[PDB]
């Protein structure tokens, strides 16, 4: 018994340390590096935070132009609850199952 | 329980870190730009009512 | 415990008995120990008229005496067994209650298989010999059982073995466990003080429980079990992955503060809540677009279904006429 | 020689006690999630260290004046409203028929 577990716990430190040889640089490297990488990552996306356009007609400063098309998808979106019954998505899932029950027949 | 708390601050970085990742592999392997507000071929024809 | 030796020795009689074609089992089909020990342990006329046919089969003068006793005699067929089973060197001749069955299991058991002992085997059924004169055979086999025992005696005497027989001493042990032998005042302390019939139970008791305590540690640890003998290359790959991670951890703290870091000082654009509204009014007319064109489908279909059922009941004869036509020839 | 069987069964429990404990540090399995995780870090950071040309090159371009600024998860939805409007506004005579055609059902 005892020889057999002296053997496992031998093992084990032997596993740990080495292990903790390596494991002690990576954590001495941990938050300076982690840190960093998240400035760097919020600063990379501010990159991506800007649709490209093509040939739109456009008139001055962006966040103005934005100010009047919100004045107009505030009655586009109003309009959609002025036209969606209660069932627009049973009647728009419906689609293909009508045009399987046509080829089956 | 020292090589237990190293493993875990470790493998927690990578869980703190999670979001980041694949907010920078964005720019590494390249979901950017790919939808762009085109008005060249919008030539709509307004109907007759 | 203890009886159930007795139970056992109840089993060994009642085969032997069976054996030795005992007629008091005609059709006494017992495969119970309890009730073979009771039938051969407990007072009882079946078990006295078993020990009268032990008694005839050892003795077969006994059996017109005990014949010419009653069943309001059995008190005294009990006195003539016990006579008989003294003279013949088995028990006292006042020990009444060991033929009647009410002496210990054991006692019982004892007597029983020293009678059914001296009622050697049938195995060469020699058909003939079973009525012939007795009155001109008990002499012969007296006179020959005397000549058997002179030559057994006297060729028993010649051996030189024969005080040694008589006087019995054995010693296995060799000089390197005498010691142990030797030490009986401290050594016979132990093995006197062993609980034994207690002992053996206790021993199986906690052998039960950590069978049962390993089982569900193994149950638990069934992820453990799985044979992953590659240990040390995962190790060594974990150990190249730390040390490779450490390595791109430095390369992007030096690529950050020369490459990255100038640039990374720059303020955010200002969003617009725009964003939600172009995904609501997207979806929504999505929606709707589908709906439309859903409704114009199920229109469609439904008129395109009720057209093409009619020319197959119009269009030729038609299958709704030769179908009948077909039919009509078999009903008639 | 039942006293065997119980103190060999004890020490194959004293055994596995000690495997369970020690697994997360010892036991291949989850050795080898922490070398996974470790090594698509490494499979990502590779990768960065390549692309900073790349990721350089994006982060010196000024927030665009000529983009829109929105998050990066609109950018469909904004871009495929005008083929959608479109489409919808050229098939606004057949959709009033097929609300004129609602009655059918």
């Amino acid at each position: 018994r005892d020889l057999t577990l002296l053997q496992r716990e031998e093992r084990l430190r032997d596993l740990i340390e080495k292990q903790d040889e390596v494991l002690t640089p990576v954590v001495t490297s941990k938050d300076p590096f982690k840190d960093n990488y998240t400035t760097f990552a919020t600063a990379l996306d501010s990159t991506r935070h800007q649709l490209a356009i093509k040939n739109i007609h456009i008139t001055g400063n962006r966040h103005r132009y934005l100010e009047e098309l919100q004045k107009h998808l505030a009655i586009t979106k109003s309009l959609l609850e002025e036209i969606m019954p209660s069932h627009a998505s049973e009647n728009a899932e419906s689609f293909d199952t009508i045009k399987d029950l046509e080829n089956i027949v | 329980q020292k090589t237990r708390c190293m493993w875990n601050t470790i493998m927690q970085m990578l869980k703190e870190m999670e979001k980041e990742v694949d907010v920078v592999d964005a720019v590494v392997r390249g979901n950017i730009d790919q939808y762009c507000l085109d008005g060249t071929n919008a030539t709509l024809n307004i109907p007759n009512l | 415990m203890t009886g159930g030796k007795e139970l056992g020795a109840a089993v060994e009689l009642y085969e032997r008995l069976q054996m030795l074609s005992c007629p008091c089992l005609e059709g006494v089909y017992l495969t119970d120990p309890q009730s073979i020990y009771e039938l051969l342990c407990t007072p009882s006329s079946h078990r006295l008229d078993i020990l009268q046919w032990l008694c005839s089969r050892i003795y077969p003068p006994v059996q017109e005496q005990l014949s010419s006793l009653k069943e309001s005699q059995t008190d005294t067929k009990v006195k003539e067994i016990a006579k008989l089973c003294f003279d013949l060197m088995l028990c006292h001749f006042d020990d009444l209650d060991l033929i009647r069955g009410h002496a210990s299991p054991f006692k019982q058991i004892s007597f029983i298989g020293q009678l059914l002992d001296v009622i050697q085997y049938p195995d060469t059924i020699s058909s003939n010999v079973i009525l012939e004169s007795l009155s001109h055979s008990t002499e012969k086999n007296v006179v020959t059982c005397i000549r058997e025992n002179e030559e057994l005696l006297k060729e028993l005497f010649s051996s030189p073995h024969f005080q040694a027989t008589l006087s019995p001493e054995c010693n296995p042990w060799p000089a390197d466990f005498k010691p142990l032998l030797n030490a009986e005042e401290s050594l016979q302390k132990r093995a006197t003080q062993s609980s034994k019939g207690k002992d053996m139970s206790n021993s199986v008791e906690a052998l039960l429980e950590i069978s049962s305590s390993l089982k569900a540690l193994k149950e638990e640890c069934v992820d453990l079990c799985s044979s992953v003998t590659d240990g040390d290359k995962v190790i060594q790959s974990l150990r190249l992955a730390l040390t490779d991670f450490h390595q791109l951890t430095i390369a992007f703290n030096q690529i950050y503060a020369n490459e990255f870091q100038e640039h990374c000082g720059h303020p955010a654009p200002h969003m617009s809540p725009m964003g939600p509204f172009f995904q609501f009014v997207h979806q929504s007319l999505s929606t709707c677009f589908k709906e439309l064109e859903s409704i114009a489908q199920f229109t469609e279909t439904s008129e395109n279904i009720v057209d093409v059922v009619r020319e197959r009941h119009q269009s030729k004869s038609t299958l709704c006429e030769k179908m009948k036509e077909l039919r009509q020839s078999y009903e008639a | 020689e039942i006293k065997a069987e119980i103190n060999q069964k004890s020490l194959e429990l004293e055994l596995l006690r000690l495997e369970k404990e020690t697994a997360d540090i010892t036991h291949p399995l989850y050795l080898g999630q922490k070398h996974q995780a470790l090594q698509a870090m490494n499979s990502h950071l590779e990768a960065v260290l390549r692309e900073k040309r790349s990721l350089r090159q994006r982060l010196a371009q000024p927030v665009c004046q000529e983009n829109l600024p929105i998050e990066a998860s609109y950018h469909r939805f904004t871009a495929e409203l005008l083929p959608l409007a479109v489409n919808f506004i050229e098939k606004l005579e057949i959709y009033i028929k097929t609300i004129q055609t609602i009655p059918k059902i």
